[PDB]
């Protein structure tokens, strides 16, 4: 019964309901893990989804905005989505985020899409939150369950062959789209290499094309980067999450590339979701920081 | 600002 789980979910987001125990069982927490690793291993490594669809930046753990973003943008569904990764650590309700999203991918797999951001691994839970939720507010086990889904995750998606979208950035090696068809999954997420610089890498206004990134992994790629990359794959835009912006979203390098955030007051910024129409329009829909 | 790993 997928349904009475989005309900029972929707029911605590609507409510604004706030409690230590989760209001799933760590038994139906456990299927639902379940249910999406199989859907997601199912589908490739790299997605190519058709418009229209919706476009959704870091929302971590902040559930009550993505309450927001459902009521606001439509509720799948009516609404195609994609999630640019980055669902937990952070927020409070890392737990009920994650969770909502895993039961709409379990119901309507074809029209729901979701990309591993770089928090979506099992070091980086460790250090910034979603580890400990799962430890106090249900168990070691359930946190295993989430890490073995996570590594299942897909890595980027084209849009109308014109919209490459990915969490982080580009990289240094990537050469072809079939490296990105042909990431192993599951897998870990190492310190290095293609996958790595995917979920991790940032633009910039910088003089050389690759530098070191001031986050302390990956690379900084500058506008020349962008315009070699867009050139050599035929796309028009570069659509990523990862940089929180002040104002929900921002271009970059002429609007060849996009930032969506999607996490309202993370340190006061904006939120924002990028809508894609059948002709490859791009507008926005905001979130306000209160 | 809330540790670069990233405000
Ligand atoms: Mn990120
Ligand atoms: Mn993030």
């Amino acid at each position: 019964d997928i349904d009475s789980l989005i309900d029972k979910l929707l029911n605590a987001g609507f409510s604004g309901k706030r409690t230590k125990n989760v209001c799933l069982k760590n038994t139906e927490i456990e299927l639902i893990c379940a249910s999406a690793r199989e859907i997601f291993l199912s589908q490739p490594s790299l997605l190519e989804l058709a418009p229209p669809v919706k476009v959704v930046g870091d929302v971590h753990g902040q559930y009550h905005d993505l309450i927001r973003i459902f009521s606001k943008c439509g509720f799948p569904p009516k609404t195609n989505y994609l999630f640019l990764g980055d669902y937990v650590n952070r927020g409070k309700q890392s737990l009920e985020t994650i969770l909502l999203l895993l039961c709409y991918k379990i119901k309507y797999p074809e029209n729901f899409f979701l990309l591993r951001g770089n928090h979506e691994c099992a070091n980086v839970t460790r250090v910034y939150g979603f580890y400990d939720e799962c430890k106090r507010r249900c168990n070691i086990k359930t946190w295993k369950l989430f890490i073995d889904t996570f590594n299942t995750l897909p890595i980027a998606a084209i849009v109308a062959g014109k919209i490459f979208c990915v969490h982080g950035g580009l990289s240094p090696v990537l050469n072809s789209m079939d490296e990105i068809r042909n990431i192993a999954r599951p897998t870990d997420v190492p310190d290095f290499g293609l996958l790595n610089d995917l979920l991790w890498s940032d633009p910039a206004d910088t003089i050389n094309e690759w530098e070191d990134n001031e986050r302390g992994v990956s690379y900084v790629f500058s506008k020349v980067a962008i315009n070699k990359f867009l050139s050599k794959f035929n796309f028009d835009l570069v659509c990523r999450a990862h940089m929180v912006v002040e104002d929900g979203y921002e271009f970059f390098n002429d609007r060849t590339l996009v930032t969506v955030f999607s996490a309202p007051n993370y340190c006061d910024n904006w939120g924002a979701v990028m809508g894609v129409s059948e002709d490859l329009l791009c507008s926005f829909e905001l979130l306000d920081p209160l | 600002x809330l540790x670069r790993x990233x405000x």
